[PDB]
């Protein structure tokens, strides 16, 4: 019988392509608050 | 016994510089999914020696159009001044204890710029000239902000003596009360050392090699040794300024180990930054410092004059 | 013994030169793409001590990676002349080797060795990145065989 | 084609040919380092520009 | 269908504005980029240890040329000149005459390896599998003249490489 | 602890190469101290190894012999020293080493592989393989005129 | 890019100048197992674009 | 003395490296080798021709700003004064006038390069 | 694949991705370098009858150009105006 390179019977599994840049990090308020907290401890 | 101490400073500096070239190529390599030098000596440990020997037996060229005396003078100034930057550094004891060590370092940094300007001008070639004039712009960009950043920090130390910074930071690193200045200082040292993303006076992808494009063999090596020596020296300066190591007078070598680790990591950060970012445009560098750092640096300078006075925490003069 | 000393000194300078080969950032056509793949992580030419540098004043090797046309010939000879010595030329690909697919063109130099001396000829169109690396390692073993000081001693 | 087994003429239209011809137009008012960026944004290969 | 790559309006609520102020002042998106290169530092590099390790190839690889024989040892080439006719580079030069036993065989068979474009048309054109491109790619030379192959060189290549060439042809001849 | 298991593997490499002397030989000859399964050896002394836990391209490798065809190759190794039977396996053109699937024997195949001979007295020199085309008249050896 | 050069070399025998697409179709059919390997490459590629 | 000895040693070490660099290697000098570099083609015009400075106004402002820091660097010492009311007022006064001058040059488009 | 757990965690955290699910280095998911032989199909012209070449000869159906005008009512355009593209419903905005 004919034998040549073919996809599997059900096809290949799904393939991602869409952009994915995960959302990380604390908010602006929390980050500024930690910065000021460090400053005040330094000054003291 | 002082001459021995001088040699035990500059021989190690040049050896550390040579192996910083290997470390950079390996660190960049692994960050780039490759290895970097690993064939010349085990783990590439003889690679800096091969390059050094190669360059100093390579034919040095004096360009037909160059100004001979200035062409030779500039690389000599570059390396000479780079080694001079190390003499007041307290590790923990300076080779030369200066009252105004910080001011000395500022002045010598300014003088080292002329090794770029004169080498580029003396080459009498267009890419060399363009590189040198980029150094003029770079110096104009960072120098004013760099001095005022130091001033704000020294208002907590109380003196221009480098060894006092050790005393100042005995309880706590100055990075805590002055991390905004540390941020701006760290960037300024990249610009000061012509390091990426501020590698503009060489700007390989734009100027081929910029100010040193006409230099070959040993004269070129002098410029390379100078820049890499300044990169290490400026991160030692950053460690002393902001990450003060505690000093036990009876175990001075514990200071040296702790301080050496900090300076190394700060130097590794320079390589890390080079691996990560694109290059600035040299007018965009000037706008970064003048339109962002300088307004903030002026404001913080006002704050750090007032803060000791209002908190009754002015440091001792001595 | 003088001979023993110059023999060992030849080994040192030969080792230093082959261990630290800096090609000029010089590419001409398709073959430069395989040259790019030698710098890429799989082969990592940097790990042999092979580093591209843009300036001819700071280059040890010229890899002629692609067709040399008549209009380009004076420029290639110029940047070759501007390399300090010792300097080496690696001819990469059929075009550089002898004209290749364009051998009979009115605008092509039939081999870069009409313009510059060539140390190593890397065949292919293009040579694989590994074939070019084999050519560079061949250049290294040529440098290792040099006898400059030994011949000077017997002058 | 002229009916034989060899082409009579083959003009190649390279997209980078017209793009590079517009480099001067696109670089107006820009600095040297922007011209470096503009060359890359056109995506030029001189195998096709020159033929 | 089409999509817009860069047509979005930033929100102006105080939280979003501060989030952007923290980004501008604390360099958060620059720090994020440092994280990516750090992750690569701790990934195993992709470098192979040439020449002790070799990049992978397939049976179809087009490398150095070689002239082949039948199992008896007779040359397969019968001087038909199809390879010479098809060669896009005119890299092949052939002369032929009746051999002393009357066979149709070449007296010249040259390949200018500095003209050749390693395209494989010659081995497609050959009706008897005489001229092939073998798997060797490590044959760079110190002189130009060493790359002007004559019949003796090409036959020596076939005798040198026949063990690999025959196995490579065995793997791929059913795709031809 | 994993950091301890890592150090154990590093020490197993010194014994896996037959001791510090064997470990240093391979480190300085091949800049790699990994240990693999000996797939086979060829008549010139090249040893072939594999480790299928390594990623594709690093899962096969050769430690070149120190002497081939009268040449000292302790420090001078090159890819042209691999004979054709192992060349196919080393380049992953096949999965089967010549130990398992030996090549078809012919009486005209080289019994002795030769590496790249460029730059040596054994280098190939091109020449025209055809005989002279025009035959010139030879004058008589006698005087008669 | 180096892994995609392998696809070129596996269908044609050349990493770059395949000369594979011809008037009439292609020179040779896909070797067995090639589409599996293209799928493995394509499965991971978008993540590489994300890093870029 | 220690200082002069240290400077002399550094700049002598650099000078020796240059002396070795020039006298140790084998030289082969000819016209084409020493010609000015410009990517393979001969330069068009001298490199001594005027090179326009587009940041000329920032460069002059640098001179004025670079003298301000000379006036400010004594501030750590001035903070030891007993007359801290005057000193703090004059320190803040000087820095503000520096900020005002910066804001003026900024708003008047002095920090933009000439195109 | 040989990274220790802590190192996998570190680089996973630094990049913000799970890097172990899509390693860029190939291991054993790739095809075997030796394959069974193929048996390729034939084309539509592989027949023993009803297969005369003159009925499947594309070249001999090519014709010289139609001369529309030579030098020996509503306005028209070369083709209908192009239909406006629609926005992607997969992801209209990047
Ligand atoms: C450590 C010092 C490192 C610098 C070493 C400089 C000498 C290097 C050897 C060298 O010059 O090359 C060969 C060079 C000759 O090569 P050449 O190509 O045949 O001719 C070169 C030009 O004719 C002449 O060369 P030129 O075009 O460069 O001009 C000559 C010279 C101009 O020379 C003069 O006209 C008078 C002498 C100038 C030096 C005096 C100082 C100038 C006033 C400032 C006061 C400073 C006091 C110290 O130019 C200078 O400005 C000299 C600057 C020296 C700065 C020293 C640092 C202070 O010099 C000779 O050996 C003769
Ligand atoms: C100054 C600094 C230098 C002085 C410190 C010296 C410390 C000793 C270093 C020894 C490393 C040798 C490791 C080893 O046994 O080889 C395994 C290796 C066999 O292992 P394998 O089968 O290939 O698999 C490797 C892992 O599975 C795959 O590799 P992996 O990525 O999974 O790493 C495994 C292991 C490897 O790491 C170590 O064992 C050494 C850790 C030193 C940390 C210092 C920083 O690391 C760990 O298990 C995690 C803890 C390590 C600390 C990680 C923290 C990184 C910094 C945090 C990120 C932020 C940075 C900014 O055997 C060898 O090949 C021996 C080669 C010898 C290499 C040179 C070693 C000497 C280094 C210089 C000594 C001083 C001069
Ligand atoms: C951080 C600094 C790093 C410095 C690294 C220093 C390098 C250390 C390794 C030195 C190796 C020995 C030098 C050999 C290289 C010489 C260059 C070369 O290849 O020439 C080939 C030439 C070949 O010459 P040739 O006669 O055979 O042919 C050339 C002439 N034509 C072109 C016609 C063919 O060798 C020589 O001419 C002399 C070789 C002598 C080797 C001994 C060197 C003595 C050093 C004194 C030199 C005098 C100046 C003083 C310099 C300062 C002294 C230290
Ligand atoms: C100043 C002195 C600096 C000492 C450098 C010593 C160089 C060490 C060295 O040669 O590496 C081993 C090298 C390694 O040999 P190799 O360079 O042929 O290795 C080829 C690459 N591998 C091994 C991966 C296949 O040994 C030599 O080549 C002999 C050179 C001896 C130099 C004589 C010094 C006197
Ligand atoms: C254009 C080409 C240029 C080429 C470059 C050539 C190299 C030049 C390098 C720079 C030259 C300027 C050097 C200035 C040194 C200033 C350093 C300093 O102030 O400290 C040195 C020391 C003062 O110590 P101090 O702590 O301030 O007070 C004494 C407390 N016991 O005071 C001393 O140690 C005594 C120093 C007196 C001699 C100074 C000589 C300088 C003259 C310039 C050379
Ligand atoms: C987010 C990425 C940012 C990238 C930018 C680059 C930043 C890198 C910065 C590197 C330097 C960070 C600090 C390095 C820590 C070194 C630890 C050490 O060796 O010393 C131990 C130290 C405590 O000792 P000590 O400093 O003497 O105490 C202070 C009192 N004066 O430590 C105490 O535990
Ligand atoms: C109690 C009252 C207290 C009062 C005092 C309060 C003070 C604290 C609050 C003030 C704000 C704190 C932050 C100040 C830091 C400086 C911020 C800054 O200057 O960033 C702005 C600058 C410009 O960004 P840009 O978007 O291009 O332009 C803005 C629009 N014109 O952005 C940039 O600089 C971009 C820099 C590009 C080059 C970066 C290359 C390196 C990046 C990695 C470095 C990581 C940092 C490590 C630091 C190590 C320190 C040793
Ligand atoms: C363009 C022109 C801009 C000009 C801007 C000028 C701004 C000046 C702002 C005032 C600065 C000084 O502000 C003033 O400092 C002094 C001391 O330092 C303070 O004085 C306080 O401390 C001092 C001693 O330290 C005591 O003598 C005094 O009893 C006490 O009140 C004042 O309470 C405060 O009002
Ligand atoms: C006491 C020291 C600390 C206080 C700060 C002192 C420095 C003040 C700096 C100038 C402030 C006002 O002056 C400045 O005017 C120009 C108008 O061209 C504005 O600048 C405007 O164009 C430039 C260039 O595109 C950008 O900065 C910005 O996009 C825009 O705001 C600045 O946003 C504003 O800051
Ligand atoms: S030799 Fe082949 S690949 Fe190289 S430049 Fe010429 S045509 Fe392109
Ligand atoms: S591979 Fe192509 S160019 Fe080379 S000889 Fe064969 S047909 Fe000619
Ligand atoms: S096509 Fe084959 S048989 Fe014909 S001349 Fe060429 S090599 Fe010989």
């Amino acid at each position: 019988k004919v034998k040549q390179d073919m996809p599997p019977v059900g096809g290949y599994g799904p393939i991602d392509y869409k952009r994915n840049l995960p959302r990380r990090g604390l908010s602006g308020y929390s980050m500024f608050a930690v910065g000021i907290g460090a400053l005040l401890f330094g000054y003291w | 016994m002082f001459m021995i101490n001088i040699l035990m400073l500059i021989i190690p500096i040049l050896l550390a510089v040579a192996f910083l070239t290997l470390v950079e190529r390996k660190v960049l390599g692994y960050m780039q999914l490759r290895k970097g030098p690993n064939v010349v000596g085990p783990y590439g440990l003889l690679q800096p020696i091969a390059d050094a020997i190669k360059l100093f037996i390579k034919e040095p060229l004096r360009p037909a159009t160059s100004s001979a005396s200035m062409f030779i003078l500039a690389p000599i100034m570059a390396l000479g001044l780079a080694l001079t930057m190390w003499i007041p550094l307290p590790m923990p004891y300076p080779l030369i204890n200066m009252n105004l060590g910080v001011l000395f370092m500022l002045a010598m940094s300014s003088l080292a710029v002329y090794s770029i300007l004169w080498s580029g001008w003396a080459s009498n070639s267009k890419y060399a000239l363009i590189g040198a004039l980029r150094a003029v712009a770079q110096t104009i960009s960072y120098e004013v902000t760099l001095a005022i950043i130091l001033l704000s920090v020294l208002l907590m130390s109380g003196s221009f003596t480098l060894s006092t910074l050790i005393t100042t930071q005995e309880q706590m690193w100055l990075i805590l009360p002055a991390w905004p200045l540390a941020m701006m200082w760290f960037i300024s040292t990249l610009a000061e050392t012509n390091r990426a993303p501020f590698d503009l006076t060489e700007g390989e992808s734009e100027l081929v090699s910029g100010f040193n494009v006409e230099y070959a063999a040993g004269p070129f090596a002098l410029f390379f040794m100078a820049e890499y020596a300044n990169i290490i020296m400026m991160n030692i300066f950053t460690a002393i300024l902001f990450l003060g190591t505690s000093h036990n007078p009876h175990m001075p070598e514990l200071y040296t180990i702790n301080f050496t680790i900090k300076s190394l990591l700060l130097t590794m950060s320079f390589l890390w930054i080079r691996a990560s970012y694109p290059r600035f445009r040299y007018d965009q560098l000037m706008h970064l410092l003048w339109k962002n750092f300088l307004p903030l640096t002026l404001a913080l300078c006002m704050w750090h004059v007032s803060l000791p006075i209002l908190t009754s925490g002015i440091p001792p003069q001595t | 013994r003088g001979e023993y000393v110059v023999a060992k000194l030849d080994d040192l300078i030969n080792w230093a030169r082959r261990s630290s080969l800096w090609p000029m950032t010089f590419g001409l056509a398709c073959c430069a793409v395989e040259m790019m793949h030698m710098a890429a992580p799989r082969y990592d030419m940097d790990r042999f001590g092979v580093v591209f540098r843009a300036s001819p004043r700071q280059s040890d090797v010229m890899i002629v990676a692609g067709t040399l046309t008549n209009k380009m010939a004076p420029a290639l000879r110029k940047v070759y002349d501007q390399m300090p010595e010792p300097r080496y030329v690696v001819s990469m690909g059929s075009c550089a080797n002898g004209g290749g697919y364009y051998h009979y063109s009115y605008s092509v130099v039939r081999g870069c060795d009409r313009i510059v001396p060539v140390d190593i000829y890397v065949p292919g169109c293009p040579p694989t990145a590994e074939a070019l690396l084999y050519g560079i390692l061949q250049l290294q073993k040529k440098i290792k065989r040099e006898k400059r000081l030994r011949i000077w001693y017997r002058r | 084609s002229d009916g034989s087994s060899r082409p009579y003429r083959c003009k190649i239209k390279a997209p980078g040919f017209a793009h590079l011809a517009g480099l001067d137009k696109m670089s107006k008012g820009h600095m040297l380092a922007d011209v470096v960026a503009i060359i890359g944004t056109q995506d030029i290969v001189f195998g096709e520009v020159d033929r | 269908t089409y999509k817009y790559v860069n047509l979005r309006e930033p929100s102006m609520d105080m939280k979003s504005v501060t989030d952007r102020a923290a980004q501008t002042l604390l360099w958060t998106e620059l720090i994020r980029g440092l994280g990516m290169t750090l992750s690569y530092l701790f990934r195993e590099p992709a470098t192979i240890n040439y020449p002790f390790e070799k990049g992978p190839l397939s049976p179809r690889f087009r490398g150095e040329h070689a002239l082949r024989r039948y199992p008896s040892g007779e040359e397969r080439c019968i001087a038909c000149k199809l390879c010479e006719a098809v060669c896009p580079a005119q890299a092949i030069t052939i002369e032929a005459e009746p051999r002393a036993d009357g066979s149709r065989r070449t007296t010249r068979y040259d390949i200018d390896m500095t003209k050749c474009i390693y395209c494989g048309f010659c081995q497609e054109a050959c009706p008897v599998d005489a001229i092939v491109e073998g798997p060797n790619f490590e044959f760079s030379t110190e002189t130009h003249e060493e790359l002007l192959y004559n019949k003796e060189k090409l036959l020596n290549n076939g005798d040198k490489w026949e063990a690999e060439i025959a196995a490579n042809i065995q793997a791929d001849y059913l795709y031809r | 602890m994993e950091l301890l298991q890592v150090l154990k593997r590093g020490l197993q490499q010194v014994s896996g190469h037959g001791g510090l002397r064997g470990y240093l030989r391979v480190l300085f000859r091949a800049n790699d101290v990994r240990v693999g399964t000996l797939v086979g050896e060829d008549k010139y002394g090249n040893k072939y190894y594999e480790d299928n836990k390594q990623f594709f391209g690093r899962h096969r490798w050769v430690i070149y012999t120190t002497e081939m065809n009268g040449k000292n190759t302790f420090w001078d190794v090159d890819g042209s020293m691999v004979p054709p039977e192992w060349h196919r396996w080393l380049h992953c053109m096949t999965d089967d080493p010549p130990t398992v699937k030996p090549p078809t024997a012919r009486k005209f195949i080289w019994t002795n592989h030769k590496f790249n001979l460029s730059g040596t007295p054994q280098q190939y020199v091109p020449y025209s393989t055809t005989r002279k085309k025009i035959q010139e008249w030879v004058p008589p050896s006698t005087p008669y005129k | 890019r180096e892994k995609m050069f392998e696809f070129y070399e596996r269908v044609s025998g050349a990493r770059m100048h395949a000369a594979y697409v011809r008037p009439g179709g292609v020179h040779q059919d896909l070797p067995l197992g090639l589409m599996d390997d293209i799928y493995e490459f394509s499965k991971n590629f978008s993540l590489r674009i994300d890093e870029l | 003395m220690n200082l002069m000895l240290a400077l002399l040693t550094n700049f002598t070490l650099a000078t020796l490296l240059v002396i070795i660099a020039f006298w140790l290697p084998q030289l082969n000098v000819y016209s084409e080798k020493t010609s000015p570099y410009e990517c393979g083609f001969d330069p068009m015009g001298s490199a001594r021709l005027p090179f326009s400075m587009k940041f000329f106004l920032v460069a002059i402002t640098f001179l004025l700003f670079d003298l301000e820091i000379a006036l400010l660097l004594p501030l750590p010492w001035a903070s030891q004064t007993a007359n801290l009311n005057t000193m703090l007022t004059m320190a803040l006064f000087l820095i503000i006038l520096l900020a005002v001058s910066l804001a003026y040059e900024w708003t008047q488009k002095g920090l933009e390069w000439t195109e | 694949a040989s990274a220790t757990r802590f190192i996998q965690w570190l680089r996973n955290w630094a990049s913000g991705r799970d890097l172990q699910a899509k390693l860029q280095l190939r291991y054993q998911e790739i095809s075997k370098r030796t394959q069974p032989p193929p048996k390729l199909p034939v084309g539509p012209s592989h027949k023993l009858s009803n297969n005369y070449y003159c009925t499947r000869d594309g070249r001999r159906e090519a014709m010289p150009p139609s001369i529309v005008m030579s030098s020996q009512k509503k306005a028209v355009s070369p083709a209908p105006p192009i239909k406006r593209w629609e926005l992607s419903q997969d992801e209209p905005y990047l």
